Parts: structure tokens; C-alpha cells; sequence
């Protein structure tokens, strides 16, 4: 049920993301609050597995990134997953 | 509440226990 | 084409499923030694399995209590726990269960498979354990009714209480999803809660 701007199949929500990463350069607030929304909608659907590759995947492509600006987009939609998570389950996903 | 959640009153054997091998 | 259908398929794939996993998880989390297990196939995968009848007679019991909460869909977790010495939780395998035949049932098997892979090589990433580690299963139950207690007394020898705080409490607890499956007639998941600091 969960999707980004309209890609529900995980194939498709995740070639949406490299897109996206790997080309805009400054990217949109209005792009990273929909994958906040996403990210939160997993939790909701109860679909954990896809929500600790997209962070997975999100984690590698914006940290490997000199571009600060998709550090600093990465620690802001970590950490409202994880403040989502410790209410709901009542832990916080493990990331390394 | 921990009102929905149920356990075994008996624990299963421990790996100590195990050790005494009597298959 | 056929009338003869058992009706409470689901429920024995379930609990079948159940068994093989609580014996690959305690293999590969070296609850005990692997001089008790045998190399085995299921769902056309190789699996662990404990050789050991007292260890073997606990799991079996306690699956066979939680068969009747299934049948009724009452389960939403199931929990292998497993303790150190002290006897506190340091890791939670936990399945969460939604449930919304023929070949389709084979499609659930195919499904289902996945979760044994996960447990396989789950050892990664995970933190390893304590020394001294034994285990314990909780049920969540979807609502706190006392049918549920009713059903699940079926074994004399083999009674089952409410938990305490003691027993679930684990302290600031990570998140590891493994697999979440979703189809008709059955929706679950397989993550693990583990203890920050071990």
C-alpha cells in the first residue's frame, strides 16, 4: 500500500531514490518530508524488511556523497524513523 | 499490562543440563 | 474436484514452520551445543535440528498449546527469547502474524522459506551472545480474553501464566528486521529486538 510519489514495488521505489540522489544536487524539503512520510507509512503497514533496505540503501548513497547537504538529509530522515519506531515497537532500528 | 501475553510456566532444559548427555 | 480439505491447514503449516525455526534460531544463536543437532531439509533448504527428546518434548509442547490460538488467528507474536545467565532477555526473535490451498499452499512454503535463509545467516547481523544463555517463548495475544488462557491450558503437565515485566523487559533494545512476507491468507514478519549492550 505504502509508496513514493506513486512507486509501491520496492524495485521501483528504489531506482525513484538513485534517480533522485544521484542528480539533483539540492534537493527539494518537499522531497525528503514524502520520504519521511514513506518511511513512517512502512512502519504503520507493518512491513519492517523494506524499511531497513530503503534506509539501507538511503544511508549508502547519501553519506558516500561529499555534498553535506544529503548528510545532514539523511540524519534528519533517520532520525524521525527512529523517533516513529520507539513508540511503536519500542526499539530503534539498528544501523551500521 | 502485559494483559495479552503468556508464557510456559516450566522453563526448558538448560545448556548445562543438555551437557548430561543421555540422548 | 476435491472435497477433502483439513480447514486447519494454516495453522499446521504455521506451527510446523514454527518448530523448524525455534530449533534453527537456538543452532545458529548457540543456545546449546551443535553436537545436539542434525543437519536437515525442509521447505527444500538445509535446517538444524535438535536430536535431544527433552529439549525437543518442551518445544513440541509448547507449539502444540499455541496450534488452537492460531487456528482461531487470537496470536499476534511469537517470541523466542533468549536469556543469559542472570536470566535477562538479550535478544527477541520475533513473529508477527496477520492471517488475512493446493498449489497456493506450496506458495506460502516457497514464502516461508525465505524466513529459514534469514535465520541461517542472521548470525551477522546480530551481536554475539553471553555464555551461559537458555531460552523462553512468548505469546501475544491479540486481545487480553480469558478464551485465550482457556485454550491454551491443553497440556496438565505443561501450564502457562501471564507474564511478568521481568520477562519481556529488555534494556534499550535494537531493531533488526529479517523478512516480511505479505499475501492472502498470511501476513508475517521476522525481526529481532537485540539488547544494546550485551
Amino acid at each position: 500500500a505504502p509508496n513514493l510519489a506513486g512507486a509501491v514495488e520496492f524495485n521501483d521505489v528504489k531506482t525513484l531514490l538513485r534517480e533522485w540522489i544521484t542528480t539533483i544536487s539540492d534537493p527539494m524539503e518537499e522531497d525528503i518530508l514524502q520520504v519521511v512520510k514513506y518511511c513512517t507509512d512502512l512502519i504503520e503497514e507493518k512491513d519492517l524488511e523494506k524499511l531497513d533496505l530503503v534506509i539501507k540503501y538511503m544511508k549508502r548513497l547519501m553519506q558516500q556523497s561529499v555534498e553535506s547537504v544529503w548528510n545532514m538529509a539523511f540524519d534528519f530522515i533517520l532520525d524521525n524513523v527512529q523517533v516513529v519506531l520507539q513508540q511503536t515497537y519500542g526499539s530503534t532500528l539498528k544501523v551500521t | 499490562r502485559t494483559a495479552n501475553i503468556l508464557k510456559p510456566l516450566m522453563s526448558p532444559p538448560s545448556r548445562e543440563e543438555i551437557m548430561a548427555t543421555l540422548l | 474436484t476435491q472435497d477433502l480439505n483439513f480447514g486447519q491447514v494454516v495453522a499446521d503449516v504455521l506451527c510446523e514452520f514454527l518448530e523448524v525455526a525455534v530449533h534453527l534460531i537456538l543452532y545458529v544463536r548457540e543456545v546449546y551445543p551443535v553436537g545436539i543437532f542434525q543437519k536437515r531439509k525442509k521447505y527444500n533448504v538445509p535446517v538444524q535440528m535438535s536430536c535431544h527428546p527433552e529439549l525437543n518434548q518442551y518445544i513440541q509442547d509448547t507449539l502444540h498449546c499455541v496450534k488452537p490460538l492460531l487456528e482461531k488467528n487470537d496470536v499476534e507474536k511469537v517470541v523466542v527469547v533468549i536469556l543469559d545467565k542472570e536470566h535477562r532477555p538479550v535478544e527477541k526473535f520475533v513473529f508477527e502474524i496477520t492471517q488475512p490451498s493446493d498449489s497456493l499452499l506450496s506458495h506460502v512454503e516457497q514464502l516461508l522459506r525465505a524466513f529459514i535463509l534469514k535465520i541461517s545467516v542472521c548470525d551477522a547481523v546480530l551481536d554475539h551472545n553471553p555464555p551461559g544463555c537458555t531460552f523462553t517463548v512468548l505469546v501475544h495475544t491479540r486481545e487480553a480474553a480469558t478464551r485465550n488462557m482457556e485454550k491454551i491450558q491443553v497440556i496438565k503437565d505443561f501450564p502457562w501464566i501471564l507474564a511478568d515485566e521481568q520477562d519481556v523487559h529488555m534494556h534499550d533494545p535494537r531493531l533488526i528486521p529479517l523478512k516480511t512476507m505479505t499475501s492472502d491468507i498470511l501476513k508475517m514478519q521476522l525481526y529481532v529486538e537485540e539488547r544494546a549492550h550485551k
